[PDB]
């Protein structure tokens, strides 16, 4: 518990990176977005977010979005 | 205080949905939100990706087990 | 989560302990061990074996009170179980040489699905 | 989470419950609690695709489960009177 | 008055108007029927529950039943 | 910083997109949202792979569902 997960989120907010979020109820389809706010419940507000799937190598452009915490399986960067 | 004793180890991590990821506890919160490094998804075809330093939450986490 | 890892004696929240238990998980014995029913974890640590099975509450979907054949506890699991070398739902059974204790490992499980 | 307080009347009903997961519980109640974790006897569990398995009690965490078919007799509006 | 302007006002005019609700649950199955009583997290009392699914259409009818309300997806005001 | 709910407050009144994590996704004007972030949307358009599947009217989607909500736009 050197690390606190929240660093990252604040770092990541901080940073404009892109990140990529994993999703808890399916495989096929993951998030991706800069994260510009979020909350204790670790809900993001997403910035030039897009759906990505892998199968077919495609992306879905979402621009701005709420993403609900409960989803996130991993987040990492991109 | 249950994850305290794998801080800094190894550990083999199987997450909902089929997948699996492996890498080294730096960290987590009283949720179980947990800060894995050096993290290598290992996908279904056999191949492993550095994924980097991920934050995984709790709720997703099946199975955990230590590699050390 | 489920932890595989060797499984101590907790110095803290024991409720309810007991020897001389076989884990069942679907068809297989896993072997025979010691039950630990605490506030956070229901685990379980083989006596032949180095690494036991410890289990967040949240994930035992339900539990109860069967007979396999002999009267033991009964409690399901919300995915399956991939213990490497060892065994979407798994059953899972704890079987006791000695039938009176499974009365109280039932209440004491309650007890502990309540606190979570 | 007001209405659990409906199914705290229930103890001595005998219900199916359907899980999230398709098991379904026929059982009678003995208690739920506030988080309706739901307590039953005398029950047959029906795993989705399996045969039916015996239990001398159960207990199912609340968020488990789907619904509760109630008896065709219940008095809903009397149990509803709080 | 979150009741009756909030989301759950869908709830709150079922009730009030004793119409039935169109409610899609989890793995494809719908419940058809009368909100006899619903709280905040919108768990409820049904009656005249018709539970339809597909395989082909199926049905069946259930005359009371108690829904947790996190097995709620959607919940129409009008069925049809 | 823009947190969620500022940003979901923005959005009431205006059309937008609820994707569900099981897949579907609901296109309407965002009524309302409570402190759970249930929503209310109008003129409910409902999308099943990738294509409309009916007009549902006024609905009432639990928060739980959620995958993420946008405006259209």
């Amino acid at each position: 518990v050197m690390v606190q997960p929240i660093n990252l989120i604040f770092r990541y907010l901080q940073n404009r990176s892109r990140i990529q979020v994993w999703l808890y109820e399916q495989v096929n389809m993951r998030i991706e977005g800069c994260i510009i706010g979020f909350d204790e419940y670790m809900n993001l507000v997403l910035d030039d977010a897009e759906e990505i799937h892998s199968k077919t190598k495609s992306r879905k452009q979402l621009g701005r979005i709420m993403l609900k915490g409960d989803n996130i399986t991993l987040l990492q960067s991109v | 205080p249950e994850l305290k004793k794998f801080m800094d180890k190894k550990l083999s991590l199987k997450l909902n949905g089929g997948r699996h990821v492996q890498g080294i506890l730096r960290g987590f919160d009283p949720f179980m939100n947990l800060v894995i490094d050096e993290c290598v998804e290992m996908a279904t075809s056999g191949q492993q990706n550095n994924i980097g330093m991920v934050v995984i939450r709790g709720n997703s986490i099946i199975m955990l087990e230590a590699l050390e | 989560m489920v932890l595989i890892m060797h499984v101590s004696p907790p110095e803290h929240g024991l409720l309810y302990t007991a020897n001389n238990i076989k884990l069942k998980l679907g068809d297989k014995v896993v072997g025979e061990g010691t039950v630990y029913i605490a506030q956070n974890t229901l685990s379980w640590q083989p006596t032949e074996l180095a690494e036991g099975i410890s289990i967040e509450w949240k994930q035992v979907s339900l539990h109860g009170i069967s007979s396999n054949p002999r009267k033991c506890i009964y409690f399901m699991l919300d995915h399956k179980v991939e213990w490497n070398g060892v065994y979407e739902v798994t059953e899972c059974w704890l079987m006791p040489e000695d039938i009176a204790t499974v009365d109280t490992m039932y209440s004491a499980m309650t007890t502990c699905q309540a606190l979570h | 989470m007001k209405l659990v307080r409906f199914l705290m009347k229930l103890s001595h009903e005998t219900v199916t419950i359907e899980l999230k997961n398709g098991t379904q519980v026929h059982g009678t109640i003995t208690g739920v609690d506030v988080s309706m974790n739901t307590h039953l006897k005398a029950v047959k569990m029906t795993l989705k695709n399996r045969e039916p398995v015996q239990l001398e009690t159960l207990s199912i965490r609340g968020n488990n489960i789907r619904y509760f078919i109630l008896p065709d007799s219940l008095p809903l509006d009397t149990l509803l009177v709080d | 008055e979150e009741f009756n302007t909030g989301p759950l006002s869908v709830l709150t005019q079922s009730v009030k108007n004793n119409t039935q609700v169109l409610i899609n649950c989890r793995n494809n199955k719908k419940l058809l029927g009368r909100v006899k009583a619903f709280d905040r997290h919108c768990n409820m009392v049904l009656e005249n529950v018709k539970e339809m699914w597909t395989e082909v259409n199926k049905d069946r009818y259930i005359s009371k039943m108690f829904l947790r309300g996190d097995s709620v997806i959607v919940v129409l005001r009008n069925p049809l | 910083p823009l947190n969620p709910k500022p940003f979901l407050n923005g959005l009431t009144g205006k059309p937008v997109m609820v994707k569900l994590k099981w897949g579907m996704e609901y296109k309407g004007y965002l009524v309302s949202v409570d402190g759970y972030m249930n929503m209310q949307l109008a003129n409910t358009e409902e999308y099943i792979d990738g294509a409309l599947s009916g007009h549902l009217g006024e609905v009432l989607i639990r928060c739980n569902n959620v995958l993420y909500i946008r405006g259209v736009e």
